[PDB]
């Protein structure tokens, strides 16, 4: 569910092609206003835990923006997840798991990772399925529980010094429906 | 004991604003009731309804 | 992205209120600005639902406010929060001064006149505020100041003609009173936003004197809760006075109708001005005495025009840290002074402080300052 | 001398040998500070806002680093004071010269 | 007094900043907080103390005088 999630917000950088027209409304307004350098928004787990993540790249002058924009959509996702950006989310959850487990390396790094946690190697059927399972409702479920008011992990590094108390992350973090 | 209530009451803000008016109301019911009898336990005797009984 | 940022009213919100760059580092003492805030706006609703129940006319004055101790509903505690907000008003007055005079802030230059201006605006709107409610206290005391406006030369008994209306206190210089009480506090209210507007200008101070550009914190929501709570320590002090002492601060001469023929003998104004009242009667003179009051508060003017020191504070410079504290002293030994009547003792310890007071500062702060200027190897 | 003692029994009574800063750190900005301030190295100038920014927080907590890191005062190395009196020296040679 | 950003430069400085649902919410309210309140108070009266005895002195010495003055009758 939050590889779907993090299939619809996911990742820019400074050097694509084609600004004013991205699907991802977090792009868009990062190009629209030239906030960020780049950012990856993203899962990395361990045995039952880890990190949910995200990390963006910017100027000290525009830092809160960013911060702004990016816990609006996290927000966003929480409250009104409709369905053309969960069925958007699907299609590049479908690429970007299919174009990965490609080649060798990939493929053998899959089965390793798989057989030392699972016990076992998820089929590609089984990712067919556990696609087709998961709708907005599982998304506003997921992001009802797992972003909604939770305490986060801030790494800030560089000129820091715009960016903002932790407790405007939590203040902000949640929505009071502004 | 108190999950309870941060799950029913104080995850979302709709929810949030009617716990606040329903523990308002609760609490002036209460509070009226409370205010007035210690406030005529502290002056037994000498208040008008006691002598308006007396009358 | 945000209506905080980019409205025209919400940016001169966000840089009022929400990202203030303050010190993180201030105690309870620097509160009292939103606190003297909080009580000027509730003194300005108090005062209004007063005047809507209040009629200025010397034949129904005080029976209109009798009027509004008897039949509006909860008229007795508008009268008392307006009466005694006042009274928590000067004296949080007096903490927002005794910290910017303490901690260093007088270095900043123009906000201080304009804080000045401030502090003769607040003092003549509750004075004529005073001169309203129609005592024997009201009527003696005021007639007393504005004969104290006819001590000056060449300027001040024409001038005095042409605030009574008249020769004397009369039904026209009531409304003229009523009005200047009535209208003032909006001067007061712009007078504080241009205050801000210079503190925001240049930047806030700490309780050390190193400016702290290092380490700001957002201004909120870390002092608007800060300021709420010194708001409910504020408002439990001030209703705690109007529930269980109302009196207290009230005065026994005050009720009576104003007689023009008794002129008692425990003669006094509010405990605000009793420094007003002593180092008025301390020199022999009305010209003197005159002089000596707005010599004080010009005096007030001059404090920043005579920092010597190189650090900022009087924290780290504990014999004039001692010094302040013997000025604290003496500001509330005249007060008491000025609120007994004139006797023998009293009179030598009243003239004994006020030329105390005045060699204080004169003399005795630059000397400090330049004792410690020259005792850390300097 | 008996006022060396009395400057020993001073800086005993200051305060700021309790907070952990030197003598050149509570200065007083006028733009001639702010010209001293600039007018320093980098490990001069990064150690005075450490040791500012351990004041301010220490100030903020109220709570005071024992006897055992106080700046005893035989180990008051003033560092700012010559870079100081030469911007003084070089602004009065402007002011005399703007004088005549 | 501008926005933060350009403010001062400062660099080399790390801050391990705690949520504060992780900590209780009066820690050593008493057990820490008592003994270094005396202490601050120890810190205090030698400073502040002999201007208000020096009053007190002078307020009850002259009610006393006041009254003698009275008395004198
Ligand atoms: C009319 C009453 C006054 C009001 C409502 C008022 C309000 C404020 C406010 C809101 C601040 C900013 C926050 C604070 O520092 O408390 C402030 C700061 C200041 N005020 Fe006033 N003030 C008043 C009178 C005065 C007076 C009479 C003076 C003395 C001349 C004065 C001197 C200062 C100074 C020096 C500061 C800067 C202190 C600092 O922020 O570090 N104020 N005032
Ligand atoms: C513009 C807003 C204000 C209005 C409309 C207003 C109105 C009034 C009125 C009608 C009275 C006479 C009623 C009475 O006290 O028995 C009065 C008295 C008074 N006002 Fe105000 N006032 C205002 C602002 C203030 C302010 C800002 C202060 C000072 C903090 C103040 C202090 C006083 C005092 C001390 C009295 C005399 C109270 C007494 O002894 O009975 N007023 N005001």
């Amino acid at each position: 569910a939050l590889q779907v999630a993090n299939a619809i917000i996911g990742h820019y950088d400074c050097t694509y092609g084609g600004g004013m027209h991205l699907s991802s409304p977090l792009a868009s307004v990062a190009v629209t206003n030239k906030l960020c350098q780049s950012f990856q928004t993203f899962n990395i787990c361990y045995a039952d835990t880890g990190l949910l993540g995200a990390h963006f790249v910017c100027d000290h002058m525009s830092i809160d923006d960013m911060m702004f924009v990016l816990q609006g959509q996290w927000m966003r996702l929480c409250t009104s997840a409709t369905e053309s950006e969960v069925v958007r989310g699907k299609n590049l959850l479908r690429n970007a798991l299919v174009s990965h487990l490609d080649g060798t390396t990939p493929v053998c790094e899959d089965i390793g990772r798989s057989l030392l946690t699972y016990g076992r190697r998820i089929p590609l059927a089984e990712w067919e399925s556990r696609i087709a399972e998961v709708d907005a409702r599982v998304v506003r479920e997921v992001c009802s529980k797992y972003f909604y008011d939770q305490c986060p992990a801030v790494a800030g590094f560089g000129p820091i010094e715009q960016l903002p108390d932790y407790n405007r992350i939590r203040s902000g973090m949640f929505w009071l429906r502004f | 004991l108190t999950a309870r209530l941060y799950s029913l009451l104080f995850r979302r803000t709709s929810t949030f604003a009617l716990t606040i008016v329903v523990g308002a109301l609760f609490f002036e019911r209460a509070f009226d009731q409370g205010a007035d009898a210690i406030y005529e336990h502290i002056n037994e005797g000498k208040l008008w309804k006691h002598i308006k009984h007396k009358y | 992205i945000n209506i905080r940022k980019t409205h025209p009213l919400m940016k001169i919100v966000n840089n009022a209120f929400i990202d203030l760059p303050a010190p993180s580092n201030i105690s309870s003492w620097w509160n009292f600005g939103s606190l003297l805030g909080i009580c000027l706006i509730l003194q300005i609703l108090t005062g209004l639902f007063l005047a809507m129940h209040y009629t200025p006319d010397t034949t129904t004055a005080f029976s209109s406010v009798t009027h509004i101790c008897r039949d509006v509903n909860y008229g007795w505690i508008i009268r008392y929060m307006h009466a005694n907000g006042a009274s928590m008003f000067f004296i949080c007055l007096f903490m927002h001064v005794g910290r910017g005079l303490y901690y260093g802030s007088y270095t900043f230059l123009e906000t201080w006149n304009i804080g000045v201006i401030l502090l003769f605006a607040t003092m003549a709107t509750a004075f004529m505020g005073y001169v309203l409610p129609w005592g024997q206290m009201s009527f003696w005391g005021a007639t007393v100041i504005t004969n104290l406006l006819s001590a000056i030369p060449y300027i001040g008994t024409n001038l005095v003609e042409w605030i009574w209306g008249g020769f004397s206190v009369d039904k026209a210089t009531l409304t003229r009173f009523f009005a200047f009480h009535f209208i003032f506090p909006f001067i007061i209210a712009a007078l504080a936003m241009v205050h801000l507007l210079f503190l925001h200008e240049t930047g806030s101070n700490n309780p050390t004197g190193i400016p702290s550009d290092t380490d700001k914190i957002p201004f909120h929501p870390y002092y608007t809760i800060k300021d709420i709570l010194g708001a409910i320590l504020l408002i439990l002090i001030l209703m705690l006075l109007v529930l269980f002492t109302p009196d207290l601060l009230g005065d026994p001469d005050n009720y009576t109708p104003a007689n023009p023929l008794n002129t008692p003998p425990h003669i006094k104004p509010e405990w605000y001005f009793l420094f007003a009242y002593a180092i008025l009667r301390s020199i022999p003179n009305k010209l003197g005495g005159v002089l000596a009051l707005v010599l004080s508060i010009l005096v007030l003017v001059i404090m920043p025009l005579l920092h010597t020191s190189k650090q900022r504070s009087m924290m780290f410079r504990p014999i004039s840290q001692c010094m302040f504290w013997i000025l604290v002293a003496d500001l509330l030994t005249l007060t008491w002074i000025g609120g007994q009547p004139v006797e023998h003792p009293y009179i030598i310890i009243g003239q004994l402080a006020s030329i105390m007071y005045f060699l204080i500062i004169l003399v005795m702060m630059p000397v400090a300052s330049i004792i410690e200027n020259n005792l850390l190897k300097w | 001398k008996w006022l060396e003692g009395i400057r020993k029994w001073y800086y005993n009574a200051a305060g700021f040998n309790k907070l952990g800063l030197m003598r050149d750190d509570t200065i007083h900005e006028n733009d001639d500070v702010k010209e001293a301030i600039r007018r320093l190295p980098e490990n001069l100038y990064n150690d005075r806002v450490f040791r500012i920014k351990r004041a301010l927080d220490l100030s903020m907590r109220q709570q005071i680093l024992p006897k055992e890191q106080w700046t005893k005062y035989e180990e008051d190395k003033f560092y700012l004071e010559p870079y100081l009196k030469e911007v003084i020296r070089e602004r009065k040679e402007r002011e005399e010269w703007t004088k005549k | 007094g501008r926005q933060f950003g350009h403010l001062t430069r400062v660099r080399h400085v790390i801050t391990y900043s705690l949520s504060p649902f992780e900590q209780r919410a009066f820690p050593h309210y008493f057990s820490k907080g008592i003994p270094n309140v005396l202490r601050r108070t120890r810190a205090c009266i030698l400073r502040v103390a002999p201007p208000f005895v020096v009053f007190y002195l002078v307020y009850t010495w002259g009610t006393q005088e006041f009254e003698k003055s009275k008395r004198k009758n």
